[PDB]
């Protein structure tokens, strides 16, 4: 799932 | 943003603030944009991957706090929700990270220049600054990378381009970074963009003109040495650009 700071609207990570 | 100043949209009038609106009927802040033209704004395609239906956002212009209305602004549903085919890598070095956003207003027309909504003009293609120059980047982002809220007020920081050379480097990020991105960082690690920045712009001076460069996109952890911001290189999209709009 996503990591850092490019993560926003993320369903997870 | 990680340190810089506050500011208001006059000083960033190209700037977009994104939200979506959800089950609850609660709307929510997701990421920033920057207008290009007056019905097409550019953003991230990772604000959306997860998310694609464009009846769930709203754009507004001419804003200058987060939930708060500012005098002058406009409001705009997403008549199309355009992201990049080639997006992947969504678990960190996000590649292809650009998204196109066409406003309507409920009146159906699109941005209306004024004192706080302009555009910013496009580079041309392949020509960026050379590293070390300082470019500035906006948004309504977390201010600490511990914080929970997102500040009321617009922010905006000033970053130097960092080589591709320097930003390969293992101790930075590797092979992570490709020729499609570009790395900004300040020379004490002390500003940086952060969580909630992601598709806003990153600006720079040349030749005298105020050019969008890039487009917030990624990076490990806010403000951290050898850990730069991370952005989409718009003056490698054109082509892509120009065919969608
Ligand atoms: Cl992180
Ligand atoms: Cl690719
Ligand atoms: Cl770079
Ligand atoms: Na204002
Ligand atoms: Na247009």
């Amino acid at each position: 799932c996503c990591l850092g700071r490019g993560c926003e609207n993320h369903r997870c990570l | 943003i990680i340190g810089g100043e506050f500011t208001t949209i006059e000083n960033q009038p190209w700037f977009a603030a994104i939200y979506r609106r959800h089950r609850g009927g609660s709307v929510t802040y997701v990421c920033g944009g920057s207008l290009i033209s007056p019905c097409w704004v550019i953003s991230a395609t990772h604000c959306f991957i997860d998310y694609p239906k464009k009846e769930d956002y709203i754009v507004y212009l001419g804003r200058s706090r987060l939930n708060s209305n500012t005098q002058g602004e406009m409001k705009f549903e997403v008549e199309n929700l355009i992201l990049h085919k080639d997006y992947s890598a969504d678990t960190l070095a996000h590649h292809n990270d650009i998204a196109l956003l066409k406003i309507r207003s409920k009146e159906g027309r699109c941005a209306q220049p004024s004192r706080t909504i302009q555009t910013i003009a496009l580079p041309s293609m392949y020509n960026d600054p050379q590293f070390g120059t300082s470019c500035e980047i906006t948004g309504f982002g977390k201010e600490q990378s511990t914080d929970y809220l997102y500040p009321e007020q617009l922010k905006m920081t000033v970053v130097k381009l960092i080589s591709h050379r320097e930003c390969q480097q293992p101790h930075y990020y590797g092979s992570e970074v490709t020729t499609k991105m570009l790395c900004a960082a300040d020379p004490q690690w002390k500003t940086d963009s952060c969580q909630g920045d992601s598709g806003g712009p990153l600006v720079c001076s040349l030749q005298g003109r105020m050019t969008l460069t890039g487009i917030v996109s990624w990076g490990r952890g806010c403000a951290l040495k050898d850990k730069p911001g991370v952005y989409t290189r718009v003056s490698h999209f054109l082509p892509w650009i120009r065919s969608h709009t």
